[PDB]
């Protein structure tokens, strides 16, 4: 058995890894958007952004979404 | 009292060219109206009924122990008890005011600077924020910079000048354009499609003019001052040059306030 | 007539009538520069003032329009804001 | 979101408090860390999360 | 009358240190009830009220920081001795003077009165945000009030002792001759000027964010920047209480040495380099919020560099008493005293200075050990030293000997014992601003209880050191302080004294 | 007198003088009233200062070690010298 | 105001090592990774990467080799 | 008289004792004069308490205040 | 001969200024801290 986490992304070198989280979340829609649904590269990013952001703050970035909040093109 | 003047000559004028006052009761009715119009300042910010009406009515005595301790300076200042060197240490307390003030103009654009930078995550990392319009540099803020930079001009007039018309017409003109300062920063204030509680991008462009407009109308109020001095006896020493000082120390915090809101939209 | 500042006078002297008016017209060259122009635009402002409108309405997005606190000290709405802008439905 | 690098060589039970002063009661909120071995960890603990 | 509405610097002085003495007596009574809560494991006195403690934890440390080192060294010691030491015959601003004491009650009234309303300002001296900000009612708003008004004293001071210095001096004395008392208030005037603005700003930023709903420090602001406009503050906060210390431990050393001060210029030097060094090195207080590594790599790296002027100024006390004729005294007990224990609170400034070992001692009590070292023998030491040395000439009464030297005693006892077994709590892993604690620290913890009852003993013992005073006639002196009477006119100097350079 | 360039006019010299006072020809202080504090230098290092009280009708008294003689005299009015005897010029 | 003692410019020195390494410091903040005021800055890796990498070896770069040595102490605790 | 700029400027000329001292302050060789007032020992003794008493018991009423908040 | 009724330092002005002042004002902030500190600590914030 080996357990899978989130890589190190080298564009995000600080302490503070807000910024990592809020751009795997995004990564994963706009995969999404071109991509399809099922696309390996979707999923790692979903992987991605669950393995790095608390849940509290992805329930809040989906209900933003469902109303309309959400400053991304897609 | 007619040999107090007596004693005066007698026992401080003749020997040192420095100023010793006779005991006064302003200080300690500036620090009580202080403590007063804290209480009501704290009262008015939560809702508490009869709490602004309290906060005023400290003000209105702060600003009137003020008032009549800058008269009865006016008043020293009229009998001759200051001489030169009193005078400079009156413009180098002034520069010392002037620095104080300045760190406190450094310790705001610093939060400028920090949060328009680095959006965070709760901006969705952009600035400005979506739904904010920044406020241009090529409209109604550069006519307010050549207003003001016409006021430098014109105080840095009433400088050099040794005509008393040509002193009074250039701190009127002075004093004119710095009302036309503020009196267009009202409009500025009425228009904008962004309030105090809209985003950082809000808070730090509210807090920061607004404390340069209060300064320039305290600037305006100290030179109108220095003005009516001049008037009655062309002869205004202290008050007018630590004025046009003050006036060019506010001149210069705009030039940066601009740069960094206007231009670098901070 | 026997002041202190009268007194002290002749030790304070000052440092040293035209070359006083080549400085004022020196000063006033660079306030004429920026003087007239600045005054007429701000006149033409003053005209051209609350007569425009905006219809934008804003979506209430998290940073805007915050309530930590019920209101403001004075009322419900902001200061000098005749108009929000930001929609109270949403939809 | 403040990451922090961790490895730990060996195996018990550690103890901590909170230490930023964050309302009456600051004193009462503990941590406490059980360090297991990693095959331990992969084989049996990790199978109590598995839905 | 002549209290309320005086205009000399003379009274003003004495007033600042009627109210330090004030505000000590408010901070040693917090004090005993932060001690008698922690002697034991469990509840104490305050019955579980954590809410409380908080409150007492920050009301007295406000009060010892702000309202009794401040107002006894900057505004007592320097309104009443540096017109009389640079031969000024009175204050620059003379009313200025007056309105700087006078927003000092307003300030400590609405500090006390924060702690009636409501739960109280439980927030730690420094009020970082949220916790602030999440505090509903008044207490805190009055308590950030009253720093506001205590920072227009002391910047409306910091003004008039620049310029009392810069152009009211004697004649023929330039800026060579003056005592290294005058030299540090005027560097500490220069660094309240330079500091305490940042701390207006972050203050205005504060209020606006619990009152006015804006966005500085909150969901869509930044915390972090509290943290570095108040320690851009505070670190320059800390050298503000020192500095007046180190004058008054140099006036005192080189009396009784018989002696004038080694290395005059290196000591001015000294002075400047830890003036400028306390600006560029503020956020050694922020290691574990989160900085980057170079960030925390400078801080950690220009830290260090501040020993060295202190060093310096401590090796050069040693060689001004080198070499003396030495008289042992209580105020020259004190200044011994305080060369001996400032510098074991200068050492773990240090070790807190690296940022590695910062880690694991960060809010624990090894910090309140050294600042306790750096402040109750740094700055209470200094106070004591000029109270048994100056007394006489600013109150007209003098001092019992035995008695002093028994307060001596009591207190050098009181607070050793106090703050020692606290470093080793803070090494063990025992955490800041906590009632309780685990129950291996209770030994510790006992020990440091028994010593603050002998320090508040101590105390109580230094009312009982006055006594009538004896009165002679002065010929020489090397400050002007000392060849006048005690206690001098109204208007001391009543001719200005003059410097005469010796012809050829 | 010694040249009064760089010397603000109202410093009342008799400090600027050309002399050394001796025993047997001391520097005269001019005083407004019976006693006056004055302050000497080292004169084998400037940065040690030492103030001392000037009697009326007293012998001549140093100061320092190797220094100058003093003796003062009350008077009147002390010349404010740099507008009271350089105008003068004489 | 005097003439500056043969300590003061070894006081100097370090002196001005800490402000020109506060300068610097101050002014690569404005040069760094997270300084940007877009979402679009990160859809470009291999410039963001690269820069942030870059921002990471500088200043680091210095102690690796020491780091891999474990000179994390003045003397040579095993 | 009584309200001119003179008054204003230089003071009242008032000379000797003020109202209730036994001194000169302003114009004797001490501006305090601690020996002089009556029964001074008394006084400094009685001021001492009492500013020891309330510097000491402010902070306890301020704990007995909102700790009475609480027992309600 | 060198004062006029319009001038704000006349020394006709003087009691007025200074000296009624100095006892009205100071009535009046006894009684505003009064007011202030019962309101403060005995009244109910509403925001
Ligand atoms: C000047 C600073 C100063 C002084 C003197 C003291 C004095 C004492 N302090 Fe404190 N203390 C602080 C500054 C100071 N303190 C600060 C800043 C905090 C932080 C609060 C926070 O985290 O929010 C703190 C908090 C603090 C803690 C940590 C509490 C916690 O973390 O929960 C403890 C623990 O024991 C403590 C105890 C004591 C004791 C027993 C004394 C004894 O020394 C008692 C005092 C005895 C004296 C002798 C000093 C009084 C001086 C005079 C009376 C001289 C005046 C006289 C004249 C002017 C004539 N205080
Ligand atoms: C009197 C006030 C005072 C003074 C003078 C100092 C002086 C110093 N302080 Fe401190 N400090 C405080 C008051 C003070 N401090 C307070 C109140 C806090 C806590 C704030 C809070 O409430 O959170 C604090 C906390 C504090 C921190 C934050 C750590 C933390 O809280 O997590 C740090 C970190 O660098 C620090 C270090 C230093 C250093 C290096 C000095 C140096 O200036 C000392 C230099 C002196 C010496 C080093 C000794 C003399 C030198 C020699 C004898 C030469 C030989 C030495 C060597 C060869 C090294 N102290
Ligand atoms: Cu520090
Ligand atoms: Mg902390």
């Amino acid at each position: 058995p080996e357990l899978i986490t989130a890589p190190y992304d080298p564009r995000f070198p600080n302490r503070n890894q807000a910024r990592h989280c809020f751009v795997r979340f995004n990564e994963y829609y706009k995969c999404l958007y071109e991509r399809g649904e099922e696309h390996p590269r979707c999923q790692f990013y979903q992987k991605a952004y669950q393995s790095l952001c608390p849940s509290e703050w992805v329930e809040s970035w989906q209900e933003l979404r469902e109303k309309g909040l959400w400053t991304g093109k897609y | 009292h007619q040999t107090a003047k007596e004693f005066y000559m007698e026992h401080i004028g003749k020997r040192h060219p420095f100023h010793v006052l006779p005991p006064s009761p302003w200080p300690m009715l500036a620090g009580w109206g202080t403590y007063v119009s804290c209480l009501g300042m704290a009262a008015w910010f939560h809702n508490m009924p009869t709490g602004g009406a309290l906060m005023a009515f400290g003000m209105a005595n702060i600003a009137w122990t003020a008032i009549t301790w800058w008269r009865d300076c006016a008043i020293e200042g009229d009998m001759g008890m200051h001489t030169e060197v009193v005078r400079k240490n009156f413009i180098s307390g002034m520069w010392a005011f002037i620095v104080s003030e300045a760190l406190l103009f450094v310790g705001l654009l610093w939060a400028c600077l920090h949060l328009g930078m680095s959006p965070s995550v709760a901006l969705q990392m952009q600035w400005p924020p979506v739904g904010i319009e920044p406020i241009g540099w090529d409209k109604r803020a550069l006519v307010m910079s050549a207003v003001l930079a016409a006021s430098y001009y014109s105080a840095n007039v009433a400088m050099v000048a040794k005509d008393p018309k040509v002193v009074m017409g250039a701190l009127a003109t002075t004093i004119g354009l710095g009302a036309m300062f503020l009196a267009d920063q009202y409009l500025e204030y009425n228009e904008t499609p962004f309030t105090i509680t809209d985003s950082p991008y809000g808070t730090t462009f509210f807090v920061t003019t607004g404390f340069h407009g209060m300064h320039v109308l305290l600037g305006s109020l100290y030179l109108t001052a220095a003005l009516m001095m001049y008037k009655r006896t062309h002869n205004a020493g202290a008050a007018l040059k630590s004025s046009i000082l003050y006036w060019h120390f506010v001149d210069i915090v705009w030039i940066a306030v601009y740069g960094i809101i206007y231009v670098g939209q901070y | 007539g026997e002041t202190i500042d009268k007194y002290w006078a002749p030790y304070f002297p000052k440092p040293a009538a035209d070359e006083a008016k080549k400085s004022v017209n020196k000063e006033m060259v660079g306030f004429m520069l920026l003087g007239p122009v600045g005054v007429a635009f701000m006149l033409y402002d003053f005209a051209v003032g609350l007569e425009e409108e905006h219809h934008v309405t804003i979506p209430p997005y998290p940073w805007m329009r915050i309530r930590r606190l019920p209101g403001m000290p004075w009322g419900q709405d902001g200061l000098f804001e005749g108009h929000p802008r930001v929609a109270t439905t949403w939809p | 979101l403040n990451q922090v690098w961790m490895s730990i060589n060996r195996e018990g039970v550690f103890y901590g408090q909170c230490s930023e002063l964050c309302g009456a009661n600051h004193s009462f909120m503990p941590i406490v860390v059980e360090a297991i071995s990693p095959r331990q960890f992969l084989t049996e603990y990790v199978k109590k999360w598995i839905s | 009358m002549r209290w309320l509405y005086s205009t000399s610097h003379k009274d003003i002085g004495l007033l600042y240190l009627v109210f330090a003495f004030f505000g000590g007596l408010l901070g040693t009574s917090l004090s005993m009830l932060i001690r008698y809560e922690l002697a034991l494991p469990g509840r104490g006195l305050l019955d579980g009220n954590g809410q409380l403690y908080n409150v007492i934890i920050t009301g007295h440390g406000i009060i010892m920081l702000l309202f009794m080192v401040m107002p006894a060294l900057f505004g007592g010691f320097g309104n009443w001795l540096l017109p009389i030491m640079i031969g000024a015959p009175d204050m620059a601003f003379p009313r200025l003077n007056n309105i700087s004491f006078w927003l000092n009650p307003p300030a400590l009234a609405l500090l006390l009165l924060s702690t009636l309303v409501e739960q109280g300002p439980g927030t730690g001296w420094t009020a970082y945000p949220p916790l602030s900000v999440q505090h509903s009612g008044t207490s805190v708003d009055l308590a950030i009030l009253s720093l506001h008004l205590n920072g227009l004293s002391s910047i409306l001071g910091a003004v008039n002792m620049l310029v009392t210095v810069a152009g009211l001096r004697a004649p023929g004395m330039k800026l060579l001759h003056m005592p290294l008392f005058v030299w540090a208030i005027a560097l500490t005037a220069v660094l309240v000027i330079l500091a305490v603005p940042v701390l207006a700003a972050a203050l205005v930023m504060l209020l606006t964010d619990r009152n006015i709903n804006t966005a500085y420090f909150c969901e869509s602001g930044d915390l972090i920047l509290y943290q570095h406009l108040f320690w851009f503050f505070g670190h320059p906060e800390v050298y503000i209480l020192i500095l007046p210390a180190f004058g008054i431990v140099s006036q005192v050393v080189s009396f009784f040495s018989q002696k004038p001060v080694f290395g005059l210029t290196g000591m001015i030097c000294a002075m400047g380099a830890i003036s400028l060094l306390g600006f560029i090195v503020w956020a050694h207080h922020m290691f574990t919020v989160g900085l980057d590594l170079d960030t925390v790599a400078y801080f950690t790296s220009a830290t260090m560099i501040i020993a060295v002027p202190t060093g310096m100024k401590i090796f050069s006390w040693m060689a001004t008493i080198y070499s003396g004729r030495v008289w042992f005294t209580t105020p020259m007990w004190f200044a011994v005293g305080f060369i001996c224990l400032f510098t074991l609170g200068g050492v773990t400034g240090v070790v807190l200075a690296n940022a590695g070992v910062d880690m694991l001692v960060h809010d624990t009590y090894y910090v309140v050990a050294h600042f306790h070292y750096v402040l109750s023998m740094g700055a209470v030491f200094g106070i004591f030293a000029g109270v048994y040395f100056w007394g006489n000439l600013i109150t007209g009464l003098g001092y019992h000997e035995g008695r002093a030297m028994v307060h001596f005693w009591l207190l050098f006892i009181g607070v050793n014992l106090t703050f020692f077994p606290q470093h080793f709590l803070g090494l063990a892993g025992m955490p800041r601003r906590m009632f309780d604690y685990a129950d291996c620290f209770a030994g510790w913890n006992a020990v440091s209880s028994f010593g603050a009852s002998i320090s508040f003993i101590s105390v109580i013992v230094f009312a009982t050191t006055f006594q009538e005073a004896v009165r002679t006639v002065p010929r020489t002196a090397t400050t002007l302080e000392w060849v006048l009477l005690a206690t001098p006119a109204h208007h001391a100097l009543s001719q200005v004294p003059v410097l005469r350079t010796a012809s050829s | 007198y010694r040249p009064l360039g760089d010397k603000e006019l109202w410093h009342e010299a008799w400090m600027y003088e050309d002399k050394f006072g001796t025993e047997e020809d001391p520097i005269i202080v001019p005083s407004l009233e019976a006693e006056r504090i004055i302050g000497v230098t080292d004169p084998e290092d400037e940065t040690l200062v030492v103030w001392g009280i000037l009697k009326d009708g007293e012998p001549p008294r140093q100061f320092v070690e190797n220094g100058e003689f003093y003796v003062l005299k009350h008077v009147e009015y002390i010349k404010k010298v740099g507008d009271v005897l350089e105008a003068i010029e004489g | 105001p005097f003439k500056l003692p043969l300590d003061a410019y070894i006081l100097m020195l370090p002196i001005t090592y800490a402000s020109a390494a506060f300068v610097a410091m101050c002014c690569r903040v404005p040069t760094a990774d997270p300084e940007t005021s877009s979402i679009a800055y990160y859809e470009d890796e291999q410039k963001s990467a690269a820069a942030a990498q870059r921002y990471d070896n500088s200043f680091k770069q210095f102690f690796d080799a020491r780091i891999r040595n474990h000179k994390v102490g003045v003397f040579q605790n095993w | 008289e009584k309200y001119s700029h003179e008054e204003v400027v230089y003071g009242d000329g008032h000379h000797g004792l003020r109202k209730g001292y036994t001194y000169d302050f302003e114009h004797g060789p001490h501006y305090l004069q601690p020996e002089k007032i009556p029964n001074f020992w008394s006084k400094f003794y009685a001021g001492t308490g009492a500013l020891y008493a309330v510097g000491l018991g402010v902070p306890l009423f301020a704990v007995w205040w909102q700790q009475s908040k609480l027992k309600a | 001969d060198s004062y006029k009724a319009t001038d704000f330092t006349n020394p006709k002005y003087n009691y007025f200024f200074r000296e009624l002042t100095a006892r009205v004002q100071g009535v009046l902030l006894t009684g505003g801290s009064l007011y202030g500190t019962w309101l403060v600590v005995f009244g109910e914030a509403q925001r």
